[PDB]
């Protein structure tokens, strides 16, 4: 029985306002590279099928509705980490690179970066609860075809590697 | 186009390292050692 | 600049001056503030101590800079006076144990 941890009750800080916009950034970018891979090319009007979209210009000159769609996800997830209360502190060298601060598709290579130990438990558990998420939504649209076990709606611990490989990378890539 | 014959006449020599994406270059040291 | 050296590079350059004894560190185009004065007839050896925090950590290359004589130059004394760039076998990466 899916059970996400409730943050709607939780209040968003001022602090993780600027690690919003650069994430939200940073996905725009992997977005941009992902579409540049498939060949997309930066156009004024959009087509899908022309292989053309707008949005590889920068996510600041991306209009703010569209810069929500990437906000919504990375804000409802820091959100509920921070509701067990994870103590996420910008330390000397984070407000250090405060202050420090289609286009030429630029984002820092991700793997080669690595979390620790406890980071991982971190994301393991992300990743269940995260999992845990995606399960409810999946049974609401089950209730509404009415029934029917779906075959990766069995728990995150019953899951294998594969399908479990796409969460963990998720939570590590935001760790990261 | 380096000149030529400073290049030769030159007694001073070069070598550079890369550090790669995602290592720490804080805990990369370049130099020479005895 | 900060943590933008995973985009590219992050190359950091050692140049040292036989005749002078003078060692120098460029880092990204731009001399470094720190400089070295070795004792004549010292012999040194190119050395890169790191922690890998990564599967791929750091990379020797052999190239010159605008009016530097490359490294196999110097060390080689047949090649002293060729100015392309070599790796010759006998070149290895040696580590402390």
């Amino acid at each position: 029985n899916p059970q996400p941890v409730d943050t709607s009750n939780i209040t968003i800080p001022e602090k993780l306002e600027y690690f919003i916009n650069k994430y939200a950034e940073h996905s725009h970018d992997k977005w941009s590279m992902d579409k540049l891979a498939n060949g997309w090319i930066y156009g004024e009007i959009y087509s899908d099928s022309s292989k053309v979209q707008p949005l590889m210009k920068p996510y600041k000159l991306l209009s703010e509705k569209e810069k929500e769609i990437y906000r919504w996800p990375i804000k409802e997830s820091l959100k509920t980490m921070l509701a067990w209360g994870w103590r996420i502190e910008r330390t000397r060298e984070g407000d250090s690179m405060a202050l420090y601060n289609g286009y030429s598709p630029r984002a820092i290579d991700m793997s080669n970066v690595t979390l620790s130990r406890d980071l991982h438990a971190m994301a393991e558990m992300m990743a269940e609860n995260y999992h845990n998420i995606w399960a409810k939504k999946k049974k609401m649209e089950l209730e509404s075809k009415g029934g029917g076990n779906h075959p990766l709606l069995v728990p995150y611990d019953t899951l294998t590697a594969k399908e479990k490989a796409k969460d963990r990378e998720k939570a590590q890539d935001i760790l990261k | 186009r380096d000149d030529y014959d400073f290049l030769m006449q030159t007694s001073t020599y070069y070598y550079s390292v890369r550090i790669f994406p995602g290592q720490e270059p804080a805990n990369v040291w370049v130099g020479w050692i005895t | 600049p900060g943590q933008g050296r995973n985009n590219n590079g992050l190359e950091i350059g050692c140049v040292v001056d036989a005749a002078s004894g003078l060692l120098t560190f460029i880092a990204n185009g731009k001399e470094l503030s720190t400089y070295y004065q070795v004792e004549p007839s010292t012999k040194l050896f190119p050395a890169v101590f790191a922690q890998a925090t990564s599967p791929n950590v750091f990379q020797f290359e052999l190239g010159r800079i605008k009016n530097v004589m490359p490294l196999s130059a110097g060390l080689f004394k047949s090649e002293h006076k060729n100015p392309v760039p070599q790796c010759p076998p006998r070149l290895h990466v040696q580590f402390l144990s």
